[PDB]
């Protein structure tokens, strides 16, 4: 206790990765957002993804990427 | 011949901060006063400002920080005392409905600049905008 | 980098991890050799991290 919580999560990972070998289709399950621009002139590949954070030891925050928006624009 | 002068004004407060925006500084007074008496507010706004986003280009200056940027403003809000439009500028709310309402004032808090918040203040902004939108 | 933040608008940031080697769309990939692997007494304790956890997390939610 306190820590099957983490062992029985790898015994959930043996079957995830599992359905993922019985299933050669095209998966047009996505799981992924695609050709999102990292930062380039030209290299706007690399595949990506989306989470969120918390509070405290704030800072002036230089590098973005969008005018500030939380879903797509439009 | 279709200059690309709001082109150049948002790369230009990026990070080509002072020289390469005074030699466009220069470049919006030729470019206004060949109409020889027009509705001057209504077409150096249109110059300043996108259509759907409505971002202006005080607002642009204000999203991306350096630490030049004091400067940035100084040079921005005195361009807009000589046309005497800047009450009208410095109360430009975002008009793009995702989050309208948010003005360049807005930015100031958030960005936790200090400095040229209280600059902002010394033009006369209204300090109560309400901000609805898709938040 | 490996992470990149897309806005801020205050103290609620949004995360992106690069995604380019991690996830079961090539082959060999770390997913696969962190989930297949004996001789580590480590393992559930690895999964915890943010590229890993929130994407397992997501493929087991859609399908």
């Amino acid at each position: 206790s306190k820590e099957s919580e983490r062992i029985w999560r790898l015994q959930r990972a043996r079957t995830i990765l599992e359905f993922e070998k019985m299933l050669p289709e095209w998966l047009r399950s996505r799981f992924r957002m695609g050709e999102l621009c990292k930062v380039a002139d030209e290299d706007f590949r690399l595949c990506l993804r989306i989470n969120e954070v918390k509070w405290t030891e704030w800072k002036t925050h230089v590098s973005f990427l969008n005018e500030d928006p939380g879903p797509i624009r439009r | 011949k279709k200059k690309r002068l709001k082109k150049r004004i948002f790369a230009a407060v990026s990070e080509g901060c002072v020289e390469e925006l005074r030699e466009l500084l220069q470049d919006l007074q030729d470019l206004c006063r060949r109409r020889r008496g027009l509705d001057v507010p209504d077409f150096l706004m249109h110059k300043l400002t996108a259509s759907d986003t409505g971002k202006t280009c005080l607002m642009k200056a204000l999203l991306n920080i350096n630490p030049n940027t004091k400067e940035i403003v100084r040079i921005l809000l005195a361009f807009a005392e000589e046309n005497d439009i800047l009450d009208r500028f410095i109360n430009a709310e975002y008009t793009e409905e995702a989050y309208e309402g948010q003005t360049a004032l807005n930015i100031a808090i958030e960005r936790r600049q200090g400095d040229i918040t209280a600059v902002l203040i010394a033009a006369g902004a209204d300090v109560n905008a309400h901000a609805k939108g898709v938040f | 980098s490996r992470k990149f933040t897309d806005w801020a608008y205050g103290p609620v940031s949004s995360s992106l991890y690069d995604l380019t080697n991690v996830d079961t769309t090539t082959d060999n990939s770390v997913l696969e050799i962190i989930v297949y692997n004996t001789n580590i007494d480590n393992r559930h304790e690895m999964l915890t991290l943010e590229p890993l956890h929130t994407l397992l997390h997501t493929k087991w939610k859609k399908f």
